[PDB]
């Protein structure tokens, strides 16, 4: 899970992490008030979206009175902000950050992540803050301190003055900057996070650092334990289909297709999606339903996938080993009850009693359920009917 | 046959919870050495004919088991590897999915440091055919026979043993190694294991998107295994940037592909299969009919 920027600077504040004054708006009139509460003579009016890129998009305005704020703040609230990371639909701004202007002399690049092929994590810093770091590894690799931090010590000052060297950071720079960066590996892992992305961090005229950006990921399966992270979800910055799906205890992606797919076991699921493709159609989507999942969280998932019209055949290719594919049966024929639908379902179920399954199905005679027991032999079906 | 067999004495932490109870006692119909298991609370109970600890350190005094299989939920995961690595466990088959991956992190590295291997998490368990299962795998599609199986995934494995088994061959002992983002033993340790087992001849390597073990382990087979080696990578088809359900199976750079691994493990002459539905046919290719 990801939060916005304002979010992530709350955090930052009530760990003790610098960062500039600011507070977010859901209306002109907060904009403006919390300008005027911020003082000074300079405000950033920042569109709050997940999505990078914000600035190009014209989402953040740097307003010198409080008539800019009111002007910029109205701009900005309710448009339709389309930045490189939103693509061409873009995203409806519904908060803005109020942040105090500050006087910048430099910008960095600093990320923490896991680094999955060590089983540790990486600090990542570099000297060209606000570019992209993927471009910046690739042109210019000296421009990038890449620290691998082995979680049994965690992060150490010998790890901070790598850091510094690639900023070129003299001796109290560095040292400031190094106390900032112990206190968001300690945040990261703390609060089980997964990513800890700055970009860019500033450093300002009077030599402090703060974030200038913040995103946050989070580790879903961590949640359970941070309710105070698990509240900060914003629901319009996800897929509404996925999370209703996970309500039902099922794992759904949206594809563009015309097969669409249930399945048991994420890896039989991917691997459905995969002969689909092999046979010269295309999947319309990921889902992951349990073999055991009952009558009515499979008639969700017919709901779910049904969504498309452009879907032209179901291949529901489950294998029954602890559960019993008779059983299955019969729930797919529960679950088919009462629905109008004109595309041909393909059943292909094979495991414990996989020949009875068959039997039950054949039997139904709703000759526009199609069942099999081969894969070879499914994934032919539905490639014949489409 | 590799790791467990009939003999091995097997513990299952969490022994008295719902799931654990129905699979633990298909395990010991299916053969395995099930001696114990642990609930804290329950120390000195009887279940399923065996003993209940409170601790595992308890169960290992009073059986002398070096095999754990783990079913507590999510939150007690990583404790309950440490447990099992403090007490002196070997192996510990840890079927759970969704421990949180900072948990898995921790207790891998101490279990590394005791000396205990693990299996998984989020994974079927380990199964030798006709002897033992330790997890959730059903027994009867795993007909015994010369090939090995290490697979990051559940319904996918008993897909591709039972075509093996319908291709006119068997399984020796398949593993699933789990589908989070770390795990424990993986192809190069298992690889290994079954290049010294007499009884296998071939093994079946099935992996999905994300991280690198795949492409790594190409190199690795070619330097080091002379057993034939069939692969099927999931996720040809998935979306960058997106998890496809198991929380390992995400696409964040070209190396995590499925086209990667696959061109990595073709390029190093592993037998490398497209549609999922032949994994049975390339055994028979490799070892006739
Ligand atoms: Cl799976």
């Amino acid at each position: 899970m990801n939060i916005h920027e304002y979010q992530a600077k709350a955090i930052f504040v009530d760990n003790g992490i610098p960062t500039l004054k600011g507070k977010v708006a859901f209306s002109v009139d907060e904009a403006v008030a919390n300008a005027k509460e911020l003082g000074g003579s300079v405000w950033a009016v920042k569109a709050q979206i997940h999505a990078g890129g914000r600035g190009l998009g014209g989402g953040v305005k740097i307003a010198k009175n409080l008539d800019e704020v009111k002007d910029y703040a109205s701009k900005i609230l309710g448009m339709n902000l389309v930045t490189h990371q939103t693509g061409p639909e873009g995203k409806l701004v519904q908060k803005l950050y109020i942040e105090s202007g500050a006087n910048i002399v430099k910008e960095y690049y600093l990320a923490i992540l896991f680094n999955r092929m060590a089983e540790q994590i990486t600090i990542i810093a570099s000297s060209e803050g606000g570019m992209d770091i993927e471009k910046v590894a690739k042109e210019s690799p000296e421009k990038i301190a890449k620290v691998g931090i082995d979680p049994q010590i965690g992060f150490k000052m010998f790890h901070g003055l790598e850091v510094a060297r690639v900023l070129g950071l003299d001796k109290d720079e560095g040292k400031k900057l190094i106390s900032m960066i112990a206190k968001l590996y300690k945040l990261y892992m703390d609060k089980d996070m997964n990513m800890l992305e700055i970009n860019p961090l500033i450093k300002t005229a009077e030599g402090d650092f703060y974030a200038l950006d913040a995103k946050c990921s989070f580790d879903d399966s961590a949640l359970y334990r941070h309710p105070e992270i698990a509240e900060l979800r914003d629901t319009t910055e996800e897929n509404p289909a996925e999370r209703e799906a996970a309500e039902f205890g099922l794992s759904y992606v949206k594809l563009d297709g015309d097969v669409a797919c249930m399945v048991n076991g994420a890896g039989l699921a991917m691997a459905t999606m995969d002969i689909i493709n092999y046979s010269g159609a295309k999947p319309a989507n990921f889902l992951d339903v349990g073999g055991g999942a009952s009558p009515e969280t499979v008639a969700k998932a017919f709901e779910i996938i049904l969504r498309d019209k452009n879907v032209k055949v179901i291949f529901i290719n489950i294998f029954g080993g602890i559960v019993r594919c008779d059983r299955i049966a019969n729930g797919i024929l529960e679950a088919t009850k009462n629905v109008e639908v004109n595309i041909p379902i393909v059943v292909r179920l094979d495991g414990t009693n996989a020949a009875e399954a068959k039997t039950i199905l054949d039997n139904s005679n709703l000759k526009n359920i199609k069942a099999a027991t081969n894969l070879k032999n499914g994934a032919e079906l539905v490639k014949s009917l489409v | 046959s590799i790791l467990v067999n009939k003999n091995t004495k097997v513990i299952v932490q969490g022994f008295t919870g719902k799931e654990a109870t129905f699979h633990a006692e298909q395990c010991m119909a299916y053969g395995t050495n099930i001696v114990g298991g642990i609930t804290p609370h329950k120390g000195g109970q009887t279940h399923l004919g065996k003993p209940v600890f409170d601790t595992v350190a308890d169960a290992v005094k009073a059986t002398k088991a070096d095999v754990s299989l783990i079913f507590v939920p999510a939150f007690a995961v990583g404790d309950s590897v440490i447990e099992a690595a403090d007490a002196g466990i070997k192996l510990a088959v840890v079927i759970t999915e969704h421990t949180p991956v900072k948990d898995m992190m921790f207790a891998k590295q101490y279990a590394n440091k005791k000396g205990m291997k693990i299996i998984g998490p989020n994974c079927p368990g380990i199964i030798t055919s006709e002897e033992c299962k330790l997890g959730i795998m059903p027994g009867f599609i795993f007909k015994k026979g010369c090939v090995g199986l290490i697979s990051k995934s559940g319904t996918l494995t008993y897909e591709a043993a039972n075509q093996v088994v319908q291709g006119g061959y068997g399984i020796s002992t398949a593993v699933g190694i789990g589908g989070d983002p770390i795990i424990g033993l993986a192809y190069k340790e298992l690889l290994s294991e079954f290049q010294k087992d007499d009884e296998t001849k071939a093994i079946v390597m099935i992996g999905e998107i994300g991280g690198s073990l795949e492409v790594e382990a190409a190199k690795f087979i070619k330097e080091n295994i002379s057993k034939p080696v069939v692969a099927f990578i999931a996720g040809a088809t998935a979306p960058k940037g997106k998890r496809m359900g198991h929380a390992g199976a995400i696409v964040g750079s070209a190396d995590e592909s499925a086209a990667a691994k696959k061109e990595a493990l073709k390029s190093y002459g592993i037998h490398v299969v497209d549609s999922p539905a032949l994994i049975g046919e390339e055994i028979q290719k490799i070892l006739g009919e």
